[PDB]
């Protein structure tokens, strides 16, 4: 259920990923918890999962996308990242392939997202 | 036209994580106590192509570490046979020797003379030998370390165990019926847990495994390299029936305050060597098919199946465990054939009680006997071959590195971390 | 203070529990490394964090994020409870109401999820 | 009219969690080092009814596990008396035996003859008995386990223990006097921590407990079942003063490199049996009241208080540990009465040094002596009775399962998880 | 990068703080794992960090500042806390010095922020 | 005018945390396995003034605990020398004695006679002394406790250690040259990790430390108090070369099943006392400068450097480790001077094998010998003095409490938690 509509036409996957994302609700044994090092490893796994979830949530919050599974932003798309005008992206291309396409640009985009929210926050305190 | 951030995106990366064991006084039931779902859903990912590599798979390393870990933990609270590294005095039985020794008692200021039958493999001649006469001897691997007794009440019988991914990860299973190890797979399916894998410990021949769906599959990291081990997944099983015919009578003594030592008090009737009967016609068919497959992978070569070289006992024999009895069988009579592209077989077996598992030194285990005779019907499902490396290729039985056994069941599975955060263009701004 | 205004009524507790929560802010030695206790505390702590995050995730998915009170877009169906605005904010308390609509909690959650899905879809499509 | 989601809702569910200890060297002070709040606060919930059940309460299980674990961890670094699993040439004290033995010393090639006074209960013969002469015996439980000496510097004196709830949970306390243990409680409050519970270890009679506020309360899971244990909470205490009059002289020796063994070197003056004086009139009144309450619960029956049947010593005597001495008292003289609905009592007591706690086999503890005579005054706040199960009911002293002691204090308390997320209709939509 | 522009005023630093909250995001969001007591120490440190981060985020959420690194509130400033009318606060005073200045009244401001936001929530529920 | 809430505020508080170790079969490499950043960035905080206090610094306590725990964990699996606490018959060597003893072997019913050279410091007599003839002694510390052999394959050679702050914390470093250890520092920087600190264990003289940037710095918690240890940070190193000239021949034996005991089988050639040569002129200049600084801190006083009083060996000598060889040097010849405000020095050294580290009792370590002779040079960067407390001040070498040594490296650093949430007035309103 995690990867429903994987490799499956980002348009269709996005028709499903928002529907499934809410449906999946993914993320957030005495012997295996007291004997040996099993319990410590379970704790490490659980803490690492919590840390990764909080990292994703913090990245969403920094960009102004807090509490949203879909969020539009003020960063315009630069053709230097990809020159496909929705023909493949929401057409013949899948989320995994699309991730492979912009694997090198991702950090750059984050900065722009970050920068955009800064301006809005400044504007938010200047218009008030 | 404009950036947009999605959460819940179906994108994943190759990742390593601690998979938790789950299965439907067995050690594999105490551990792996998490229950498994009835009818675990397998979701087939359409049009998804994924690079699998059965070698360099961290699932195999995790299973290796977990298996030995359980064995060590299971032997931790058991009786240490430190009082029994004393001078034995053995004089043959009116292979096996009728040793005698002064063992310690619960009371420190007391001793007890004990007569026990020990296999000759488990003993080292302290003094010069003497045919029928009683010579001095010592238990093997005493000087290396203390020998821990496997608890009679704790059984190490393998059961099907499933390795489930933790939350935030998933397992990808290749559904290709003919797929060599390192390469792409087109028919991928997501799962939360592996199939029922029985952690059977053996060498040369893989027992009680999972049969290949298509033909016999030959998987090896580098076939042209003669150092790597070739794993042959059979598409049909071959029946092998192992048996110890000796009718043991098992005694026990107290070697300390609550420390019970179990040994073979006597053998009733005749003393006969243990043996394995493997079905002849099925074995000949299996070896012919494997020879043809190797000829396909090694063209213009005669495929010779010969016995292993003259190494140690643990590596030159089909080693296995049957109800705690540790057999080592001489499979030279099996791999005694040759394929040119242009009625049971009886295998003698020795049995040991002092075992050095996982190719470790300084941690020996004493496997106590079982009263009566012993039989085990196991299905040979795979082979571990090594190419000798002429116009002729020589393949010998291999093994010893238990990694391969786990890999033989974990070639299908890959662990992936889900990256739900994604970015894509859209046709609208923030506003 | 955790269960202040327990019993009583939902209306009083709802207003108070908001100010009570506005005050409680609930949700977030040798024993550290002697015996199993050092492990046990962590299992007591980590689990608590998980539970807290789970509730927050629900608030996130229903658009109730950062709001102790959040009117939604799901109309109330009398099939869940026949009474309405008579005892639910009159004589009935939160415990009784909880065990009353415990039968339909998953249905309510699914409806709220669907409403927020439609809301997000409209937000992107109407922009 | 419209769904609305509230957070912080005062709703709770029955739940199990690990309660962290708290208290205002002693093991109970080392553990439970968390300080308690000054003036702990109790919030009464108006018009709240909650179903309590003192049986099947996980708090009792947690206290049982914690008490056993703390006792074991306290004995972990102490001296193992394995060198004393030797023959003892016991003659007679000029009940108590004057035992001689060759103990070890710090040097592995040295021995020391040691004369020590041992109670006859702590000794098992090895060969015959000769009245006046000496005979060879051994220490009891030498052939089952290694006896660990309780450290003289570590005291197990009970102190008030407060079990506190972690964040996200609360402990509901039932204030209803005469609450019969499993019904609904119509007067409840919330607390963070429990009242100071002294983890006193005893049998038959509960000592140093909490007195019932109203009358004497009879609580049992199934009164008509004769297998369950009846717990009687007394609304008035009864004074019992237990004493060992023997004037011991305690010696010590080194049985190893830094291993000190403490034993009773001598007894100065006369040797007299230890005894408990319980106030007679108070005890008679208490038993009359308990008989009346049992008659109310068991109409048309004569209520007979008789002595326990002929089981083992640990289950047929009032067992307790006044100071560091483990006393087992023959309380048949107390439960020697009958109620028909239509000046101290002296109890002899034996004392043991080798103790087996919580019915465990394979773990024994050596309690060192305390030089001089020992005396303690405890208040009997409760009884543990068992109905024999005629027109007459026979109630014998019970105990042995220590949970029934700690269920006598945790009957009021119930752990509940808070569910702050809730939903309700309102008169408006989001729009 | 953690304490960049520390002791460098707050009027000038504020831009650097908005920049840091995006570049740094935050600090908090083998033998040393299952050998000895170091693994449990690392787990305790990580869990305590997560708890502190969640406490700060909960305080932000209760005040209506959820997902905002800068948030203006409806609580007017009381001169009883400080009598500097933007003359030295944003002109000459540093964030550390300002924290020292209002160390005694910070909790009171938290109470006022809580009460105010709670009233806002109730006003919103009444208006709808 | 209106309250405004900011996140990411650069405000911090003094706080305690568990700093994780990092460094670019050594125990200090197994532990502290985390790598360090290439070119770790140091951020200077302009116009920031911080109150540093080298004393009462939790970093020093944490480093003390970490060093203690690492040593204990490293010595945990190594061989215990319980079998070797037996009578030794020692007869001088044709300081060191040629001791004969019956050790155990891998067989419980076997013994082996062993001749080993033991330093007289590691031996205490059992009966008399006879000059030429042999007499019966035992090893020291056996009566107190057991003795664990340091693993010969595990080296405790110090390496630079970096203590890194965890997430949400930072380390403030005080750059003020001549910082007197407790005042405010007006020139600070922020770092993630400390500099490379070598955990060198020594007394009196600090070796392989960090030199002061300015002149020699005298730091003490309370100079007027005579019980506190004065730490002198030198701005110039002094070379000391310490050597054991004895040409040992090292043997080994099995004292158990896989338990190897390493001892000095013989000494080839002459037997000579070990010694340390310290450069004379540099030492004299260093002591003159230190005396001048003390005169500045102690006006109108003659500054006397005298030898320590007549305490134990571990506290009255410059103790240190060199390749696992434990030297104790009589440095009275160095502190034999006086400053009035108005060519190498050779130091004899004894060597021990049975070591009681960290001022602990109940735990002793046997340091195995090293074949051949030993040499090593260790720069002296710090001095641990104690004022005797007249018109004259007497300063003696100090030490023994190891924290001071590590404090001499951790005086600069301070751990601070970041408080990113802050409040300020702005004209902006929520509206
Ligand atoms: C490949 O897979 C096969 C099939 O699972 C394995 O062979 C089985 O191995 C298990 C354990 O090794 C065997 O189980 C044991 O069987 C003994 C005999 O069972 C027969 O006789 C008893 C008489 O009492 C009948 O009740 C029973 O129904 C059978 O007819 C039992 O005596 C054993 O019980 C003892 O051990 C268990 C723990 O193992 C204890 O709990 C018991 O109390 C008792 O002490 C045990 O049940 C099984 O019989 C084997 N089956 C066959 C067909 O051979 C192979 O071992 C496996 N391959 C490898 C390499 O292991
Ligand atoms: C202050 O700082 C100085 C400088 O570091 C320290 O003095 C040096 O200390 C180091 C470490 O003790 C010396 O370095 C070398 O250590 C080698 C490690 O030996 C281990 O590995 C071998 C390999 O089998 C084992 O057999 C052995 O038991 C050890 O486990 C030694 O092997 C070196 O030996 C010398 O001889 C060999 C040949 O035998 C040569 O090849 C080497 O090059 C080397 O010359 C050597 O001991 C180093 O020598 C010390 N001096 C200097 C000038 O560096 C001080 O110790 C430190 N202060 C304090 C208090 O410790
Ligand atoms: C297992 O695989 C082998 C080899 O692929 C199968 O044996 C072949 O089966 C085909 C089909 O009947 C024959 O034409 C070949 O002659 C067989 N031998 C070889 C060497 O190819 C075998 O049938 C498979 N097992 C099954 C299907 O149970
Ligand atoms: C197993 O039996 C085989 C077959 O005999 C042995 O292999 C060789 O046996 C011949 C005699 O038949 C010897 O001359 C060789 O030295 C043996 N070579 C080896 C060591 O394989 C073998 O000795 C027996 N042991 C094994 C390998 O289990
Ligand atoms: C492969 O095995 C074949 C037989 O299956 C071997 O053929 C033998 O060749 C030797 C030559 O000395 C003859 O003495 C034997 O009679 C032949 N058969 C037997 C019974 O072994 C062949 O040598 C082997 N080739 C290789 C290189 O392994
Ligand atoms: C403890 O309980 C007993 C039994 O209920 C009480 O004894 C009765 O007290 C009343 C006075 O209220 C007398 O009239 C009765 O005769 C007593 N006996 C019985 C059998 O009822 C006793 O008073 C209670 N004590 C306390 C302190 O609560
Ligand atoms: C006072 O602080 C200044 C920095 O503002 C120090 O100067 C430089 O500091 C950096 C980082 O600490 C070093 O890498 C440079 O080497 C320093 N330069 C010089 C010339 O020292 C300065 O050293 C500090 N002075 C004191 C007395 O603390
Ligand atoms: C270390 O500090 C000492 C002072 O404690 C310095 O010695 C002085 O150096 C100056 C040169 O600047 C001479 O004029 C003085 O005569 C020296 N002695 C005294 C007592 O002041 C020494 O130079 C410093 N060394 C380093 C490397 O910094
Ligand atoms: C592909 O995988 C599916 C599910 O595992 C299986 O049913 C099918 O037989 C496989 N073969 C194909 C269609 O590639
Ligand atoms: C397996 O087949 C792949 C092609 O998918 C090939 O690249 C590789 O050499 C083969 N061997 C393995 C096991 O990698
Ligand atoms: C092993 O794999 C490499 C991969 O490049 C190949 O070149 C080589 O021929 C293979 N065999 C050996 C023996 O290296
Ligand atoms: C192998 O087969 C050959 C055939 O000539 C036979 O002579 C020999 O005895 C066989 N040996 C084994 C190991 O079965
Ligand atoms: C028992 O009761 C008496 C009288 O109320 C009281 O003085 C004493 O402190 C109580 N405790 C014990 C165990 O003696």
């Amino acid at each position: 259920g995690f990867l429903g509509a994987a490799g499956s036409t980002m348009g269709a996957a996005s028709i499903t990923l928002t529907v499934q994302a809410r449906q999946l609700l993914s993320g957030i044994q005495q012997h295996l918890l007291q004997d040996g090092h099993w319990g410590i490893k379970q704790l490490q796994t659980r803490v690492l999962a919590i840390e990764h979830y909080l990292k994703d949530q913090q990245l969403l919050g920094i960009w102004g996308c807090s509490g949203k599974l879909i969020c539009c932003t003020a960063v315009p798309w630069n053709s230097s990242w990809s020159n496909k005008s929705h023909d493949e992206i929401w057409g013949n291309m899948t989320w995994m392939q699309w991730d492979r396409e912009i694997s090198n640009y991702t950090n750059t985009i984050y900065r722009l997202l970050e920068d955009s929210q800064n301006q809005q926050e400044q504007n938010e305190k200047d218009l008030l | 036209l404009w950036v947009t951030v999605y959460y819940g995106v179906p994108v994943w990366k190759d990742a390593e994580t601690t998979l938790f064991c789950a299965s439907d006084r067995n050690v594999w039931a105490t551990h792996c106590c998490v229950p498994t779902d009835p009818n675990p859903q397998e979701m087939v990912l359409e049009n998804v192509t994924e690079n699998f590599n059965m070698w360099k798979n961290d699932m195999v390393e995790q299973m290796h570490e977990d298996v030995i870990s359980l064995w060590d933990q299971s032997l931790k609270p058991c009786v240490k046979l430190t009082p029994l590294c004393v001078t034995l005095e053995c004089r043959q039985v009116n292979e096996i020797k009728n040793c005698s020794f002064n063992a310690t008692t619960e009371l420190r200021d007391k001793k007890q003379k004990v007569y026990a039958l020990f296999y000759r493999l488990d003993i080292v001649p302290l003094e010069e030998e003497r045919k029928g006469n009683s010579s001095k001897y010592r238990l093997i691997n005493c000087n290396t370390s203390a020998i821990t007794q496997a608890c009679p009440k704790v059984t190490f019988d393998p059961i099907p165990i499933h390795y489930c991914a933790p939350a935030g990860y998933a397992i990808l299973k290749c559904n290709n019926k003919t797929f060599n190890g390192t390469g792409p797979c087109n028919n991928v399916s997501t799962v939360q847990c592996t199939h029922g894998i029985k952690p059977v410990v053996s060498t040369q021949l893989l027992l009680n495994g999972s049969l290949a769906e298509g033909e016999i599959i030959i998987r090896s990291e580098n076939l042209t390299n003669n150092v790597k081990t070739i794993i042959v997944h059979l598409n049909e099983s071959v029946e092998i029936v192992c048996t110890r015919p000796n009718n043991n009578t098992v005694k026990s003594i107290r070697i300390g305050p609550g420390q019970w030592f179990y040994y073979t008090g006597d053998i009733i009737g005749n003393i006969r060597q243990a043996y394995c009967n493997i079905k002849k016609d099925d074995w000949i068919r299996t070896l012919q098919r494997v020879g043809k497959k190797l000829a396909e992978h090694f063209p213009r070569r005669i495929i010779n199946f010969t016995q292993p070289a003259g190494g140690d006992l643990e590596i030159t024999t089909h080693s296995f465990n049957c109800r705690g009895e540790f057999f080592y069988c001489n499979t030279s009579s099996l791999f005694n054939s040759t394929y040119n592209p242009n009625l049971d077989i009886t295998i003698p077996c020795r049995i040991k009680q002092i075992i050095n598992m996982w190719q470790r030194v300084g941690q020996a285990m004493y496997a106590p006997p079982i009263e009566g005779n012993i039989t085990c019907k196991s299905n040979i499902t795979g082979l571990l071959l090594v190419r000798d490396g002429n116009e002729t290729e020589i393949f010998r039985p291999g093994g010893g590195d238990m990694r391969n056994n786990w890999r033989s069941e974990l070639y299908k599975y890959k662990v992936v971390e889900i990256k739900p955060l994604g970015i894509a263009p859209t046709r609208c701004k923030r506003r």
